[PDB]
């Protein structure tokens, strides 16, 4: 499932802008 | 079938522009000092600063204060962006925007004092509950559509739409925050900035872009509110961008047909075919099936009952925010970057 893959990726937390 | 509310919106926006230009021309500077506020707790952190809860000592009112390290802003090439942020903030006025109350600077830092929104970030609420229902998502999406209609009429691009930057007030309505990447742009602009998941294809491909990137981010936001995860994700940014530019999106099986149709029109990789950027402009979105039950005036007037109201424990309560490590704000004996921030 796409939900489990989302939880498996490292990007469920607060996301920073790239900045620059 | 009486859309002379169109003429009313047109009249409203013409007036909003007058007000904006008046303030844009004569911007407020240095309206407060650092020791008029009591620093209480960190609400959020970044590469070049932080945001704290503060208490205005005379009045007793709580505010959020953004503190930017001038040296770090220069180091990270954000000087122009911080001047945009302040200048835009002081000139705008809309029900779903956080309000700038004071700004000032000292030897080491820039300071922007603004409304505290005690309900926290949409991000935290969405990650905890998993996903919002379509009515719940639609409630917020309607506010963002009106907000972009306002901002774009004034030639402002926001450029950092995401759940992290949408705070929820005591009545369940959205307060958009972080104008760090907001810019006044007639025609094209070129800076590679934003959050990877929310970057439009034009930005990624370095070709020059316009207000349409915000309508794209809206597609990504509605998707994430309704799905519980974003339409393009991967472990690393590079893989995310490849997905964004591919022209391929998959929708949860539980998405309605109307929502899927809206999102295909918002997530069009070719900006000339994207909702918000066609001949009818924002009206393509407002008149779309998915928003058929939306009372746009009542939402602007805040007369719609919110589907969710955060827990309120009092003024100065921060339980809707995460905890961040605290650091003493030090002000140097010598002025840093005086020329770079002379306009601030
Ligand atoms: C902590 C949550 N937060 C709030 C809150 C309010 N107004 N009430 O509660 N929290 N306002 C934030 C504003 C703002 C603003 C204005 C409107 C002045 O433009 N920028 C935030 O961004 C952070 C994180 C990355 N963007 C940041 C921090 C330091 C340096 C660079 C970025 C976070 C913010």
């Amino acid at each position: 499932t796409t939900y489990a893959d989302f939880i498996a990726s490292g990007r469920t937390g607060r996301r920073n802008a790239i900045h620059d | 079938k009486k859309g002379s509310e169109q003429e009313s919106v047109k009249e409203f926006l013409a007036k909003a522009k007058e007000d904006f230009l008046k303030k844009w021309e004569n911007p407020a500077q240095n309206t407060a000092h650092l020791d008029q506020f009591e620093r209480i707790k960190t609400l959020g952190t970044g590469s070049f600063g932080r945001v704290m809860l503060v208490k205005h000592m005379e009045t007793g009112n709580h505010y959020a204060m953004k503190i930017l390290d001038k040296q770090k802003v220069v180091k990270l090439k954000q000087i122009e962006h911080t001047l945009n942020e302040k200048r835009i903030l002081q000139a705008v006025n809309f029900p779903f925007l956080v309000k700038l109350e004071f700004s000032f600077k000292d030897n080491s830092n820039l300071y922007m004092v603004m409304e505290y929104v005690p309900g926290g970030e949409m991000f935290s609420h969405l990650r905890r509950i998993g996903r919002f229902s379509e009515p719940h998502a639609r409630f917020y999406a309607a506010q963002i559509v009106l907000t972009f209609e306002y901002l774009h009429s004034l030639d402002l691009i926001y450029r950092d739409l995401k759940p992290e930057n949408l705070l929820i007030d005591q009545q369940g309505y959205i307060q958009v925050t972080d104008f760090g990447f907001a810019k006044r742009v007639k025609g094209r602009t070129w800076t590679l900035c934003g959050t990877p998941e929310y970057l439009a294809p034009e930005i990624i491909l370095s070709k020059g872009y316009n207000k349409a990137v915000d309508w794209w981010a809206l597609g990504v936001l509605i998707y994430e509110m309704a799905a519980g995860y974003p339409p393009f994700f991967a472990d690393q940014p590079i893989q995310i961008y490849e997905k964004i530019v591919s022209g391929k999106v998959r929708f949860p099986s539980h998405f309605s047909s109307d929502l899927k149709d809206l999102l295909r029109n918002l997530l069009q990789v070719d900006l000339t075919k994207r909702f918000g950027n066609l001949k009818n402009g924002v009206n393509d979105i407002k008149n779309h099936k998915w928003f058929a039950t939306t009372d746009w005036i009542a939402i602007y007037q805040r007369k719609v009952e919110a589907p969710f109201i955060p827990k309120f424990k009092g003024p100065g309560d921060t339980s809707n925010f995460d905890d961040y490590e605290e650091e003493e704000i030090r002000v140097s004996i010598n002025e840093k970057c005086g020329k770079e921030f002379s306009e601030f």
